[PDB]
């Protein structure tokens, strides 16, 4: 979902 | 930086020239020093304008560039001497050819000495040549950006700073600051559209540094979370410091 981590 | 009131100091206006190249760096009651600069690859050219605000001609007008220690190697500046006689109300110019050797933190010092009405006048101001001036903005699609974002392995290469906004958190000004800072401004990368993403390569003679950045504003708390991910620790550190002072 959150590509940031 | 240095402690004490920064008014009449060697860096009163320094921070105003990190994200833009043109403007008035310094002005006392005899002289106005302006700047105009252009950069490409690891090189730059900075025009320095010396405006005589009086009705009296200045003599032995001598401006000299000084790069303290490490800077003596990281940066190479070449310039032509300027006419030592400056008519009242006139302006003399100095072109400085800049070459970045490696990434750097310090700033050159511009020392100006001249005679006015038989007195010694001495001015010293920090010159705004900063690391971000050697940016090549690199546009890319979001998947390519994340691919590069996740290729960072060395923890020293990631530098984060959560700090208090020092200026109104205005969207358009923020955009203009990032663009002026040097990297490409990438919307369509962070799923949260209120955030900002940047990418670019810092260019120097001895190394090319790939740089990625994420700026997350928190409007209610008046704060920002800035993350730098680059191929060189000292660059992530210096860019993070520089950009953080702008917001």
């Amino acid at each position: 979902s959150d590509p940031w981590k | 930086g240095s402690p004490g009131i920064r008014l009449g100091s060697s860096e009163d206006n320094f921070a105003r020239f990190v994200c833009k190249n043109n403007g008035v760096l310094f002005e006392n009651q005899l002289l106005q020093i302006g700047l105009k600069s252009e950069f490409r690859q690891n090189l730059g050219r900075m025009f320095i304008f010396y405006g005589n605000k009086t009705s009296t001609q200045f003599l032995n007008f001598t401006p000299t560039l000084i790069c303290a220690d490490d800077l003596q190697t990281n940066l190479n500046l070449q310039t032509k001497p300027v006419d030592p006689t400056v008519d009242g109300g006139a302006q003399v110019q100095q072109v400085v050819n800049i070459e970045c050797i490696s990434d750097f933190t310090e700033a050159p010092v511009l020392n100006i000495q001249f005679r006015y009405g038989g007195t010694f006048q001495n001015v010293s101001v920090k010159l705004p040549i900063t690391l971000n001036k050697f940016f090549q903005p690199t546009e890319m699609a979001s998947q390519d950006f994340f691919q590069r974002w996740k290729q960072l392995s060395n923890p020293q290469q990631e530098v984060q700073n959560i700090f208090k906004a020092k200026h109104p958190m205005d969207t358009e000004i923020t955009k203009a600051k990032i663009i002026g800072f040097g990297s490409a401004l990438l919307e369509e990368v962070d799923p949260n559209p209120a955030n900002f993403v940047g990418a670019g390569i810092i260019h120097t003679k001895t190394t090319q540094i790939g740089c990625l950045l994420r700026l997350e504003p928190n409007l209610q708390a008046q704060m920002y979370r800035l993350t730098l991910r680059t191929s060189k620790d000292t660059v992530s550190q210096r860019l993070c410091e520089l950009l953080s002072e702008q917001f």
